[PDB]
């Protein structure tokens, strides 16, 4: 028990300071304790960083988590932690199982019917259960309504293993932290072959937080998912992708028929979160037993998913 | 290869990385060193963003100049010193001709990354009868030299006469009014090109070297006193900068990390680079340095004078 | 520190008896480089230096 | 979270500049960075709004929505201090602005570039040769009309126009500065609006024309005053058809998503939610919405 | 079939000190500090310049005193040191097992290499801002070759003397820029040319200055005062000990000025010198236990330019630890 | 102002043995 | 911090008022503290016409608040900030299910006044709550109420082109993710339908002024019936037309964005409660 | 290497590549095939020296 | 004189002081 | 030479660094046979190189 | 580039006056070698470097 008491003494918010305006001599020791607390919470010593750990419970927030129940067959347990999951909208009232999609499983959902292909078909070799997992794929990308049935739930932080009825826990809104009571920081792993840095495409105001954007689009080959990184705002990044979508307006010019309203709409974009713009993105390599692909590694993620705003 | 009716005064700037030597006397300044103090900025749940802050107050004791800096030796000419011109179809993209069929054709016949900077050069139209003797020394690219620091300080009206009034002759050439009329008067073709009051539709990011010799505010910034106009030079004014390391010279948006100073904005004069009129006077210059002909019958050659004596090697004929 | 890392970096190089070997020493100011040539070794083997 | 940048000046502030800065304390100022110490060279809207070029306020809208925002608390000799604005923090902002727009409605305000003239908010430092310009703060119903006047002078430059130039506010009428050519990004925004109109001119329903016909001939509203009892023949020639429900509903679904696109296209500049605006102190406790 | 680990090594951090480097000859570190506390950054000097009593009756030779006000430069330096909270969590916890004791000592060393990063950040930040002051008040040598010579000035700044001073700036910018380049192109004028240019710099700088005192920064060999300091890069430092050849002292200055910061400037890095980081965290752990139960040599080469023994020093080594521009 | 560059050592209080206000 | 806002109730409630408050405890409520203008009920009174646009503009203007306890003399509610999260409940008599929808709209209730109200008989006021509903349901009911207004006006003027029963067949019910909801549709909402009507009949001349602003490329894609128009118009009436055009288009476009768009992460169908943060 | 007869002699006195465009090997970029090949074989852009 | 003005200005009274 | 590494190894530094390579090849290659071009200044030239 | 010549004439005068010679004649031309190895060229006894 004594370890539990000595640990719960450490995790303990400090008592608030007192002012005794009523008595006179107690005000002296009150302001003396005040200057004693200030001078060792300001000066360069270890007592300064000691006061940074009490956290004063607008600065820190505990994040929320998304608890979902899937099948283990649609999931690959060999993946790294910060994998951006895509929940699918289920039409049944009491379903309980929801169609989540890692970007590798999303890639084999994309290409089946039409390296990321090698890694995706090496982790998710079977396409039958996952094309079966959605109710319909070809008509739902034909009517261009697939975007509103795909919702992002942010990166995975803790996956409890299961033979069947797998449960994933993902940070949907807020600062992405691991779930284990020994603390760790979850690095968001996004594959590079669907990633781009938009400032590498543009070729100057230093921002606070550079966001991470996902833009599912309806390409004439099929579905294409792109993980956009930018320095700008939501109403800004839709204009930046309006400048970027230069062959898309040509394709929209290509379809003479206006009554077919499928080909007038070209995908939607979603703001997934806000990471550290200073501590920028790193390129990393998530390995499998067959290959190793370059994976964009983002640290210190603050997630807040936006809606699918249509281009 | 047929001569047009006009001539040019092609002007570029040339950067040079100079290893410098700074000197300062003892007890030049008094300094109050404040105690360093810490402040948290962004209390991240992962990793808190600290800040270690400092204050120091430095007072200049010496009433004279108790510190100087010399440019000791050149390291590397970072620029091209080249031929790549400015493209006004990039500078003023808003103006075009009447027919579009002639506009795209003109843009076809002209221009619409394996070297250093490319030293984007400006072009000033001049008449052909400008004598070459003006063009061989430290001069200004327009007609009238800027002896405006010589005038009285904080007086714009008398200073405007010595820069734009050609009723009085020039400061150097007392027998003529200007080497060229199409760039030196108040509203000339050279004045509507690089001044402030007619570059309203310009793209702000690119840099033109001729702004130091045509922008009226920085011509009239040197109107003030010499104890102010040598104070403002080493005060990191950066009124006429260019970029440090890109492909094309851009004007920096108040860049403080690059260390630079511009005597071609200070004393407002341009130096003549090594030119000629044929390869023959070029090969005649390298063969005989002392007895070269600066003037041939129709041709000419302007020997370069510069702060840096740039050594030339053509084969093995090397001049200094 | 560095001095406390001195017996750790010097694993066994300090604890060795030292014999004089032959070489020619140039003094290039503060450095004292040792010039030597091995072509007398490579010409016992009839092999190119 | 001590969010307190100290923008140090290069040179000593003069006394008239000290009084000019201290007259304007608590006004909105944009920063270039968010780091712990910045410089005056890089402060404010003056790097994108210069006296050299055309006033292009749409790129200033985009710079404002991109860059971080701040309010001014301390101006001393040789230094001025700014306080950053983060989401989740409530700040006091005083209405010390020369175009007097009173925030009596206490709605969402809008940070706007000084379209109303540089000269009232060109606040001058001759310590260093820099021209800080304060962005104007105004409510949303005046923000939508100044943005539509900016987008309308570019289309009505070719073809009275004092009503187009000057703003229409219930208390006063201030004249704003209108450039003749908008610039690159204003013309890009008007070109995006032009392509939106040329595409969605055929994605309009046909029962609304029967509505405007029957309401101009039958029951004249106050809102039908714009036609002055006039109908073109285009209304009849898209009223030559029969009205349906399914294709009209599908056209309406893509219409709602396209007018959402129009809404977020016109939503330029940061929007701040007011809370308990004090008229007597002239300040408003606001957080960034 | 093993894999060997032949060793893992780390670099020591060289503790620069502004009062150890030779750039503090140019700046006195005083014990007043009222001007930072003072609101106005100015200070008003009552100087007194002599004048020659005229012999003729041209004008009365009046007295002269100048009231000059000098505004101070208040600079703010600020770095950051991101430190992860999962080290703070084991900072606050008390350890009892050698695995967590090793993790605790590792996180204390991580914090002790963050406060030492802060001290080594502001110490290089201080010297950087000092260098950036001395590049803000230094007009170049091609101006002070003439303007610091009273042969042109002090007859009245008319139109004409400025009109000739500009044209004489134009000559020293041409014949006398890049002076160490011409010394290479010159033959047996190696040594005395660079001595000429350095002594002309010393004559152009060292003049009338208010707020004087005792002979600060004496050397060790002769004991003379050091007149100035020459901040240079490493290439010109390696050259200018060969064009000159010999140095006056054996790279030692002996300043007894560094006496009021041996107590004041050492106890600021000693409190983060890992003897005190562990000590303060042991004291905080004792409070957590209490809770639930209730003078010197200076490395600087001294050259001799006639009478004034200035110093030379290159800070390129300091700026190269940072991998930043000089 | 005339206090733009000067230090000050002390003050002169006008007969106020327990007051800090006044001239 | 403190965020517990008390509404100054001058009058003590009776027991049926406690029942009618405890039925709808988990829902949200707007704000302006006073008790007369505490909610959206001042628009749904008999004082003003039940107009839509001013109601939405007030709702986007006014802050919101979720209430956790109800007493007989104090209305305890916590206001909304973009900082932290709150737990909200769908306790509207028009019921809608939040089965995993991460988006929530706060639209004015066009399901009728009695369907979304709490009538206080002893008190001075008759309060209502605004409709909290998922955003595809929100845009769908916007479409099916807007076209119901337009298609009802067209059959009041001349029913020889449209039919009330046929538009009520398709526009009587929305269907999203299986849950098949009903639209109780019976004036109300005439300002928005008139705004949309005059705006879509004013867009052709606006698009032609736009294509004459800056050629045959973007002029091809309008249809041949929407292309032919006579270009003879004075500058004054056309200037006013384009000004009021982009005015009411900005009003319309900001209207079709549904106000402060709430977002949810995990909806418990057992407890009818989800974690909700402002977005 | 066959070249035309109007090649200038000023080119063949300086240390260049025997073909026309001086092949910028590292001077182009690092690890792409559109900038290196664009600056090496596409003559729409003029070369590095001239 | 209530302050610490000794080492800023110097030791001598004929050249400097207060 | 650290001055050419003061800035980062950008795109444009990798051009004049190649030019400095070719300059050092044209001038300072074969440092010993050109030491024999002078007879007096051999020792200081070789000590410098 | 290597030590070319368009004629024996321009290479028989270059060996005489290695400084003020004509690098380009009317139709002929001579191109001096600039190689990193400075080759001793001997034509008769007119030795150039």
């Amino acid at each position: 028990r004594r370890r539990l008491q000595r640990r719960i003494a450490g995790l303990l918010p400090p008592p608030a300071r007192r002012l005794n305006i009523s008595r006179g001599s107690e005000f002296t020791r009150d302001v003396r304790g005040l200057v004693e607390e200030h001078a060792q919470a300001s000066s360069l010593s270890a007592a300064a960083v000691w006061r940074a750990g009490l956290l004063a419970p607008s600065g820190w927030r505990p994040p929320v988590f998304g608890d979902f129940l899937i099948h283990a067959s649609s999931f690959n347990n060999a993946e790294a932690t910060g994998t951006p999951l895509f929940q699918f909208k289920q039409s049944d009232p009491f379903s309980g199982v929801d169609a989540v999609f890692t970007p590798l499983s999303l890639f084999i959902l994309m290409n089946h019917g039409r390296g990321l292909t090698r890694m995706a078909n090496l982790l998710y070799d079977s396409p039958a259960t996952l094309a079966d997992l959605v109710p319909d794929f070809g008509r739902l990308v034909a009517d261009r309504r697939f975007h509103n049935f795909i919702t992002p739930v942010g990166p995975l932080v803790e996956n409890i293993k299961s033979t069947y009825l797998n449960k994933i826990t993902t940070v949907v809104h807020g600062p992405v932290v691991s779930k284990a009571i020994p603390r760790s920081t979850v690095k968001v792993t996004v594959p590079q072959e669907a990633f781009v840095d938009l400032d590498a495409w543009l070729s100057q105001p230093c921002p606070a937080d550079a966001r991470l954007y996902v833009a599912l689009t309806y390409e004439e080959a099929g579905p294409r998912f792109t993980f956009f990184q930018s320095s700008r705002g939501h109403c800004q990044i839709m204009n930046i992708l309006r400048i970027y979508y230069s062959p898309s307006i040509m394709h929209r010019y290509a379809v003479v028929q206006p009554l077919h309203i499928e080909e007038l709409t070209f995908g939607a974009v979603a703001c997934l979160g806000t990471f550290s713009a200073t501590d920028g993105w790193r390129r990393s390599a998530f390995n499998y037993r067959g290959s190793s692909l370059p994976v964009v590694e983002i640290d210190s993620f603050y997630s807040n998913v936006s809606d699918w705003e249509v281009i | 290869k047929i001569h047009p009716g006009v001539a040019m005064t092609v002007v570029r700037t040339d950067e040079i990385l100079s290893e410098n030597i700074l000197f300062s006397s003892r007890a030049s300044t008094s300094m109050f060193i404040g105690t360093p103090n810490v402040s948290r900025r962004e209390a991240r749940v992962d990793a808190v963003t600290f800040e270690v802050h400092h204050e120091m107050a430095s007072i200049d004791t010496g009433l004279s100049y108790s510190s100087t800096m010399t440019p000791a030796r050149v390291a590397a000419i970072t620029t091209d010193m080249g031929i790549h011109t400015q493209d006004f179809f990039s500078v003023f993209p808003a103006e075009a001709f009447g027919n579009q069929q002639v506009n795209d054709y003109i843009k076809a016949k002209v221009g619409a990354l394996c070297h250093g900077q490319q030293a984007t050069c400006e072009i000033i139209v001049t008449p052909v009868t400008a004598d070459v003797a003006y063009f061989q020394k430290s001069n200004s690219p327009r007609g009238r030299a800027a002896c405006v620091v010589s005038c009285e300080n904080y007086n714009q009206e008398v200073a405007e006469g010595l820069i734009y009034d050609h009723s009085r002759p020039d400061a150097a050439y007392e027998y003529r009014s200007t080497v060229n009329p199409w760039a030196s008067q108040l509203g000339s073709l050279g004045d509507i090109m690089y001044n402030s009051s007619y570059r309203q539709t310009a793209v702000p990011g690119l840099y033109s070297p001729c702004r130091a010799f045509f922008n009226k505010e920085e011509l009239l910034r040197n109107n003030r006193g010499l104890y102010n106009m040598v104070n403002e030079y080493s005060q990191r004014l950066g009124g006429h900068p260019a970029t440090s390391n890109t492909e094309v010279q851009f004007v920096v948006i108040a860049g403080t990390d690059v260390f630079l100073e511009q005597p071609c904005s200070f004393l407002q004069e341009a130096f003549p680079a090594l030119s000629a009129s044929s390869r023959a006077l070029i090969d005649e210059f390298m063969s005989v340095k002392q007895t070269h002909a600066p003037i041939h019958y129709g041709h000419y050659i302007i020997e370069e004078v510069a702060p840096v004596r740039r050594i030339l090697k053509f084969g093995n004929k090397v001049v200094f | 520190s560095t001095k406390s890392d001195l017996p750790a970096v010097a694993a066994g190089v300090e604890d060795q008896p030292r014999v004089p070997i032959s070489a020619a020493v140039i003094k290039l100011g503060n450095h004292a480089v040792a010039v030597e040539s091995l072509q007398k070794m490579y010409n016992d083997t009839q092999s190119p230096y | 979270m001590d969010l307190k940048v100290v923008v140090s000046l290069s040179s000593r502030l003069y006394t008239d500049e000290i009084a000019k800065m201290q007259q304007r304390i608590g006004c909105i100022l944009p920063l270039a960075s968010t780091h712990g110490t910045q410089n005056v060279q890089g402060l404010g809207l003056g790097q994108v709004y210069s006296l050299e070029t055309v006033p292009d306020y749409v790129s200033m809208y985009n710079y404002l929505s991109d860059c971080t925002l701040a309010v001014l608390d301390e101006v001393s000799v040789d230094s001025l201090i700014l306080t950053k604005i983060v989401p989740g923090q409530t700040y006091a902002i005083k209405n010390k602005y020369q175009p007097f727009f009173q925030w009596h409605g206490t709605g969402s305000l809008s940070v706007m570039p000084p379209v109303f003239g540089r000269e009232h908010a060109t606040v001058k430092l001759e310590s260093n040769d820099v021209d800080i310009v304060f962005p104007m703060v105004l409510p949303t119903p005046i923000a939508e009309e100044v943005l539509q006047k900016i987008l309308l002078f570019n289309v009505y430059s070719r073809v009275v126009h004092m009503h187009l130039g000057s703003v229409s506010y219930l208390g006063h009428h201030y004249e704003l500065a209108l450039p003749e050519v908008p610039g690159p990004l204003g013309l890009a925004l008007l070109d995006n609006l032009s392509l939106y109109f040329c595409i969605m001119v055929t994605l309009l329903p046909r029962a609304s024309m029967r509505l405007v016909r029957g309401l101009i001939r039958h029951e004249h509203h106050d809102l039908l005053n714009l036609f002055q009892e006039m109908v073109p023949d285009e209304i009849a020639r898209i009223d030559l058809d029969d009205l349906s429900v399914a294709d009209d509903l599908s056209r309406m679904r893509v219409m709602m998503t396209y007018l959402q696109s129009l809404a977020s296209l016109f939503n330029l500049g940061p929007r701040l939610a007011t809370a308990a605006y004090s008229q007597e102190t002239l300040t408003a406790t606001c957080w960034l919405r | 079939k093993f894999e060997v680990l032949l060793g893992v090594y780390t670099n020591a951090i060289q503790y620069v000190r502004f009062l150890e480097t030779a750039l503090a000859v140019s700046c006195v570190n005083t014990e007043f500090k009222d001007l930072s506390r003072m609101t106005d950054g100015k200070i008003q000097f009552r100087i007194s310049v002599p004048t020659i009593a005229h012999g003729d009756g041209r004008r009365p030779s009046k007295q002269r005193t100048f009231i000059v006000v000098k505004n101070c430069h208040k600079h703010h330096i600020s770095t950051e040191m991101e430190l992860s909270m999962l080290d703070l969590e084991i900072l606050h916890s008390i350890p009892e097992t050698p695995v967590e004791y090793a993790e605790y000592v590792g996180a204390v060393k991580t914090v002790a290499s963050a406060l030492q990063f802060g001290v080594d950040a502001l110490e290089r930040g201080l010297i950087n801002t000092v260098l950036s002051v001395k590049l803000r008040h230094a007009p170049p040598m091609f101006i002070l070759q003439t303007l610091a010579d009273p042969t042109f000035t002090e007859r009245g700044f008319s139109k004409t003397v400025k009109s000739d001073l500009i044209a004489m700036f134009k000559r020293h910018l041409l014949e006398h820029s890049f002076f160490l380049d011409r010394a290479e192109n010159m033959g047996s004028g190696f040594s005395q040319y660079v001595r000429s240019r350095l002594s002309e710099m010393v004559a152009a700088v060292s003049g009338e200055s208010v707020l004087k005192g005792v002979s600060t920064y004496t050397t060790a060999k002769g004991g003379e005062p050091v007149g100035g300091v020459f901040i240079v890069t490493d290439n010109v430092l390696r050259q200018l000990l060969t064009f000159l050849g010999e140095e006056a002292d054996n790279q030692i200055m002996g300043p007894s000025s560094y006496a009021s910061f041996v107590v004041r400037g050492e106890n600021l890095v000693t409190a983060v010198s890992y003897g005190r980081v562990m000590r303060t965290f042991e004291h905080f752990m004792a409070r957590i236990v209490d809770s639930p139960e209730k003078r010197v040599p200076i490395s600087a080469a001294v050259i001799k330019l006639g009478n004034h023994a200035v110093a030379v020093e290159s800070l390129q080594k300091m700026y190269n630890d940072t991998q930043s521009p000089y | 102002s005339a206090a733009e560059g000067l230090f000050h050592s002390f003050d002169l209080l006008v007969g106020k043995d327990a007051r800090e206000a006044g001239i």
